[PDB]
């Protein structure tokens, strides 16, 4: 949903609150991809 | 969109196909990939050697079941297809009375052991 | 070969 | 220890071997994988599992044609080399398969029909399938047909060429194609025989009980005749028929070599349920202007020689029988200078067909092969059709932007003139 | 394994464009996302034509778009399948050219071309043996007919031995939407006949009839109208992805429609149009299809054939069917209207068939014709140029970019001689 | 078994070794605390490259920092992989260099070394047999310039018979930052001449246009920058550490890229450069890798490569892949760019493939590239030198140090005959006829 948004996004960027939002979208990818693998390193899971 | 812009002689959604008698063909839709994400991130380290491109994944027909599904099908979709349809029933039975053959070089000519010369020993019984 | 989540 | 390599060209070769190849596996008993469940050898190599190859090579310079031979039925049959594929096609442009394109493959195709001609002993001659409308069928075949007469020297090579009908026609360029091309085959042939379209449509549509033919049905129906052509080679007779001998009977000139082939009988099963079919019909129905398969009235001229390929139950007796009756009869007229103008062969296999086919199960077929002196009408009037395009120069520019030279049209012209005052030369009586 | 360029030039264009890859990914079945949901393996067996591979098993178009404005964009990206290009692809600038002729080939659209130019070729170097080129544009605006010429002119003097065809949205008498278009379209239409190898010309005019006449269409937008150009337009390129009883690709019509370097403009066709209520009561064959193919009412240009002769004739049929019928017919159509072909080329009509239908029907067919006919068009499009030209109206907005006088004489006198060319060879 | 001694001097050499460390540490798995958590094998098969083993099973990098302000060593220090580093080879002076290259080189400079090389010498008598020296600086700054020079020099006179490798950040005409950026440029190029094997020149420009239209970053901050240097860094000597199927090591570049030995000005560059909104719709391949070698925009120094002709090209490329796309590739380039490689040198591209791609990454590459269109550079420098230098500007603080003035006439002279060689080599024709006409 969060890339569907951030390709919805407009091919051209020169306002304030679009670079905050495109910054925002791309920080927060980074984020989902960097959980999702940090899930897939390995089967099992224990938790504290 | 503005409903002036929108019309309905061609609404177009994701492609989903109705019950296999509603297609041309007589095959339900293929699920394909079902997770972008693994789409986009799980490839293959691996390159297959017969691809001189690996853009082009079925380069020359590489694991294309069109063969098998001409057969499924009760007639062809395609007319070049219409000639292999028939053969696996026969209607008369083959003829092989009239046939020729090479009765010279299956009598005189033969391959080696020089029969002339040997004393016969094992296993000649007379005619 | 054991993840561990805090 | 007889064969024949067959290759064929163009789209229109391509889709009238595969119903050949189809025609004879069903004739010798081999399944599609290629095994077996020796009279195969003139068509087939024998590999050492047991497999057979077929001597075919399939040339053309698109893929969309050869693709459905490597993914149909036949898939596993052929050779997986045999099936040669270029990368664009002629488009209806002479100039195009002969100049620009087909100089990339023809070291190719000369390879392989290398190879395959090396496990020929004995070898004797070629077939060649090939349209005259088409660029690959006519541009491609050109120079093919004369790098292969230097490079074999006395090698039989027959032709089965399809030609552009009179009123009917799937291009617009066809006369330009058919008149450069018959210019080279003129010197580089041994023997072409001529097929058209719209006649076979007619036999299809009166005879053959059929509202609805298709391609389909046309190349069963010439392959039966290729069949009949090369069955003396395969099976026993009572006057065997070699690929030399009626070559032999059918050129009393070299520059004419263009005989017509006519086949019967060719009914419906209805038809045949009924009407029981003699010797004396069958031969009778071959010189009926209604069951020609090619657009000419013989009325018009008078036949130079005819041959005469039997198949099945067929009596020596009762075939010089009903020649008696064809040669007595008034409306028949051969030439003053060539009394004697017959020749007969007799076989013992019945034809086969093939299931889903239409032509019915028949004891006895006949194929008779005629040289005719009304085939100049022919040439007449696509010679006028091509005069008519050059007057005011269509489509020339095409041809030109090749590296064609502007001369060779007026010399291909001037060529197919002297080519029909030495046929109006000999059909005078002395 | 052919390989065809698709670019799109102009607003209009871009939206043609935009429906035309949304016929196409519903003919090869894929979904919106990029995946492939398709029920033949036909349907993958040549998908490379218009689409590369992306990795692992997405397809992307082989499109560039460019215009002026990036606000045409902005709908395109956000259409319902925007998200299936290329972000790359996308070249804009920022000021627009205003339906100026001149700004869009001279001082503003010679600086996109330095930069579009490197993406067209990195597309056409990374496909092996690629086919040609395709393009769509309209004459009544700056952006698509100022530097569409110029794209023309630079590609083929860069890729000369090879072949393309532009689909040019004509201007028409009675739609006529800007004051400038006759400036637009007569000095587009001199750079295109020495450097085009084949022009279709849609008119407006010729779309609001189909709907109104035989479509019966009470709101005929132009989301229809691209529909029914983008369908007209799908078909003649069937042959190089989907296999058929006879093959023609598009160098296969170009050298049999095309007799004279300076005769390459192209009157299309569809066939199986029908209406919505008449849909029951027509029953489905092939002699339908040629009564209603050469129809003057179902014609994609505003030109009557009646008023002219027919030079060539290309007609390429969809769907399974035998075509002795296809060849009887066209047979009686040309013996029956003797008056209406020119006689010094028998046999005008080439046919060819292919196996493979559009999606929901049987069969269709899509009818390609030269004619005459087109000299009317052309004759009061240069009509209309002289009546503007010759109280000197609207010279400031063009001789004040910094292009001369001489050149409105030159594609005067380039419009004088082709409709020439055209008269004397009726 | 082969060692590689990383010498950080400078503020910007400091920064870029900060994050080198961090990028090759994320290579062979080690944390931030100095164990080693990694997956394969094979990350630990060549770690004594550039790591020394510890008590504890710990691992500390053979590296030094000097700086002549202590200030930067505690940003550097409080980093996220400032941890690792050993205390003892953080060496600091007391006063700042000032942008001033005769107090990095002479007055502040020259106590200070004295210690630096008792580090040095400590590090390169515990390796098994050293393979060369990698320095990272700046020469827009008093102590990457001025004091980066003179450890080349030390050094080198102590090692002869070694191999030296340099990434020096050179100054750029539009975004300068230092006002006596041009002397400092000047006088520290020619040391670089002589005591050097490798020199890699990396512009702040370049770099900026990659940032703003390949990666298409908002805000590409100095973190970002270095990265991309960082990248660039691994890539080099990553034939050391990992198996590949055609290996090639530093005196393999050395060799192949060094026709003669005063040309050795090298433009780097690190292949595979995605946006992230255009990550997911372009196909990694080989010709696409091949393709983002040769484009102008891709450079890290920025002097545009088809003002000038190649001398030398290396490619070394990692990850699973086979080499005849490789060779068909580097064939079809040579073939048709002929009049932008030099004729009278065949074959001018050396290849180099490895089997460990960098993590996170399907195939990557580096580029390497001796080209005579680093010229501009150094006539650009000369032209500000000379220009600044016509009024005898700011002298007096260069002068008040010791300096004489013929030095900086020296400097200049030594530039423009660098420059020539770099002209009549790119006029140079295979044929001595053809030319004097
Ligand atoms: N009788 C008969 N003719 C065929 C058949 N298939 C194709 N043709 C002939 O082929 C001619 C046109 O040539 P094409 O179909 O274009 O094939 P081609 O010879 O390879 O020419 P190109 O495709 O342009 O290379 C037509 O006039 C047909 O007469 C067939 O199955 N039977
Ligand atoms: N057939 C068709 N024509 C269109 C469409 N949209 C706009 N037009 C025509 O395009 C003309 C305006 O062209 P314009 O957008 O200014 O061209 P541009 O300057 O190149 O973008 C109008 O006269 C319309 O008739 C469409 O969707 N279909
Ligand atoms: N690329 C890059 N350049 C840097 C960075 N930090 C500083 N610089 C450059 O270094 C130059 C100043 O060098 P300086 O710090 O005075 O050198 P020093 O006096 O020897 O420490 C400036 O022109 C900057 O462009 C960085 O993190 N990345
Ligand atoms: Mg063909």
């Amino acid at each position: 949903e969060v890339h569907k948004e951030f390709q919805s996004l407009s091919v051209f960027i020169d306002s304030i609150p679009k670079k905050i939002r495109k910054q925002r979208l791309e920080e927060e990818m980074k984020q989902l991809e960097h959980d999702i693998g940090i899930i897939e390193k390995h089967k099992i899971i224990y938790i504290a | 969109p503005p409903v002036s812009a929108q019309s309905a002689f061609s609404y177009i959604p994701p492609r989903r196909l109705d019950p296999k008698e509603h297609s041309y063909y007589y095959r339900p839709a293929r699920t394909g990939i079902i997770s972008l994400y693994d789409c986009i991130f799980k490839r293959r380290l691996d390159y297959d050697q017969k691809l001189h491109r690996d853009d082009r994944e079925h380069a020359k027909s590489l694991g294309l079941h069109v063969n098998e599904e001409e057969q499924e099908r009760p007639v062809g979709v395609l007319t070049s297809s219409v000639y292999g349809k028939r053969i696996n029933q026969p209607i008369e039975p083959l003829n092989r009375d009239f046939g020729r053959a090479n009765h010279v070089q299956a009598d005189f000519y033969r391959k080696n052991d020089i029969p002339s010369l040997k004393e016969p020993g094992f296993g000649h019984i007379a005619p | 070969q054991v993840t561990i989540i805090p | 220890m007889r064969e024949c390599i067959s290759i064929h060209v163009g789209q229109a070769g391509v889709q009238i071997g595969n119903a050949c190849w189809e025609l004879y596996c069903l004739e010798h008993g081999i399944q599609p994988d290629g095994q077996m469940p020796d009279s195969f050898n003139t068509f087939f190599s024998e590999t050492g599992a047991g497999k057979h190859v077929p001597r075919a090579v399939f040339v053309d310079l698109e893929p969309t044609v050869i693709d459905e031979v490597r993914t149909g039925t036949y898939r596993q049959l052929f050779h997986p080399e045999q099936l040669i594929t270029g990368k664009e096609d002629a488009a209806n442009n002479y100039a195009r398969g002969h100049y620009t394109i087909g100089k990339e493959i023809i070291d190719l195709v000369l390879d392989r029909i290398r190879k395959l001609a090396d496990q020929c002993t004995g070898l004797q001659g070629f077939l060649v399938f090939h349209s005259f409308g088409g660029g690959t069928g006519s541009g491609f075949t050109s120079l093919l047909m004369e790098r292969l007469s230097v490079d074999y020297g006395k090698k039989s090579k027959l032709e089965f060429s399809i030609y552009p009908a009179p009123q009917v026609s799937t291009a617009v360029v066809e006369p330009y194609n058919s008149i450069l091309t018959t210019h080279t085959t003129l010197e580089h042939s041994d023997c072409a025989f001529m097929v058209d379209n719209e006649a076979i449509y007619d036999i299809c549509r009166r005879n053959l009980d059929i509202e609805r033919p298709t391609y389909t049905n046309l190349n069963r129906l010439i392959g039966q005749i290729v069949s009949s052509i090369t069955a003396s080679l395969r099976f026993d007779g009572a006057l065997n028929v070699d690929l030399t001998e009626f070559q032999t009977n059918l050129v009393p000139y070299p520059r004419i070599h263009f005989p017509l082939a006519t086949y019967a009988p060719v009914i419906s099963a209805e038809k045949a349920y009924h009407e029981q079919l003699s010797v004396a019909e069958i031969t009778n129905a071959c010189f009926e202007p209604a069951n020609q398969m090619v657009k000419c009235d013989p009325r018009h001229g008078k036949y130079m020689a005819c041959c005469l390929l039997y198949r099945g139950d067929v009596v020596p007796k009762d075939v010089n029988a009903a020649i008696a009756t064809i040669k007595t009869k008034r409306t028949i007229q051969f030439v003053d200078w060539c009394p004697t103008g017959f020749k007969v062969g007799i076989n013992y296999q019945p034809p086969t067909v093939v299931p889903g086919g239409d032509l019915a199960k028949v004891q006895r077929a006949v194929c008779m092969l005629s040289n005719t002196t009304a085939i100049a009408e022919a040439w007449a009037r696509l010679d006028h059709k091509f005069d008519l395009m050059y007057a005011k120069r269509a489509f020339v520019h095409w041809y030109v932007g090749e590296g064609m030279e502007e001369g060779e049209f007026s010399e291909a012209r001037e060529d197919m003139a002297a080519l029909e005052k030495d046929y109006e030369e000999v059909g005078v009586d002395s | 394994m052919r390989e065809i360029v698709h670019l799109q030039a102009g607003q209009c264009g871009n939206q043609i464009g935009a429906k035309f890859w949304e016929v196409i990914s519903d003919e090869h079945g894929i979904d919106p996302t990029g995946t492939y949901h398709g029920d033949s393996d036909l349907q993958l067996e040549r998908i490379n034509v218009y689409y590369n591979e992306a990795t692992g098993g997405k397809y992307v178009p082989r499109a560039v778009l460019v215009d002026l404005e990036p606000g045409t964009m902005d709908s395109v990206r956000s259409g319902p399948f925007g998200q299936i290009f290329r972000p790359d692809n996308f070249v804009f600038g920022q000021s627009g050219a205003g339906n100026n002729w001149a700004k869009g080939h001279y001082t503003e659209g010679a600086e996109l071309v330095d930069s579009v130019l490197d993406v067209v070729r990195k597309e056409a170097e990374s496909c092996d043996c690629l086919q040609g080129f395709q393009l769509t544009h309209s004459l009544g605006g700056g952006t698509g007919s100022g530097m569409g010429t110029l794209l023309i002119s630079k590609i083929r003097e860069e890729y000369p031995d090879r072949i393309m065809n532009t689909f040019s949205v004509v201007p028409s008498p009675k739609v006529s939407d800007t004051v400038v278009e006759p400036y637009n379209a007569t000095l587009s239409v001199h750079q295109l006949v020495e450097n085009t190898d084949e022009t279709y010309c849609i008119d407006n005019e010729a779309l609001y009839d189909i709907c109104f006449r035989t479509l019966k269409l009470t709101t005929p937008t132009y989301g229809d109208l691209n529909h029914l150009v983008s369908a007209t337009m799908s078909g003649v390129t069937t042959c190089l992805r989907f296999p058929g009883q006879l093959n023609a690709d598009l160098r296969k019509l170009a050298v049999n429609m095309v007799p004279f370097p300076r005769l390459h403009f192209f009157m299309p066709g569809f066939a199986p149009l029908t209406s919505r209520g008449s849909q029951q009561y027509r029953a489905l064959t092939v002699p339908e299809l040629t009564q209603q193919m050469f129809d003057a009412k179902n014609m994609m240009a505003a030109c009557d054939p009646r008023h002219g002769r027919y030079l060539t004739v290309a007609a390429v049929f969809r769907g399974r069917m035998s075509m002795k019928e296809v060849d009887e017919q066209m047979l009686n159509v040309q013996n029956k209207n003797s008056s209406y072909f020119v006689e010094w080329i028998p046999n005008n009509v080439k046919t060819a068939v292919c196996d493979i239908p559009p999606r929901g029907l049987k069969m269709s067919a899509t009818f390609i014709g030269n004619s005459t006919a087109i000299q009317e068009l052309f004759k009061r499009i240069s009509e209309q140029f002289t009546a503007m030209f010759r109280r000197k109206a609207f010279l400031h907005w063009y001789t004040g970019e910094g292009m001369d006088e001489m050149e409105f004489t030159e594609a005067e006198s380039n419009m004088n001689d082709l409709v020439s060319e055209y008269q004397q060879y009726q």
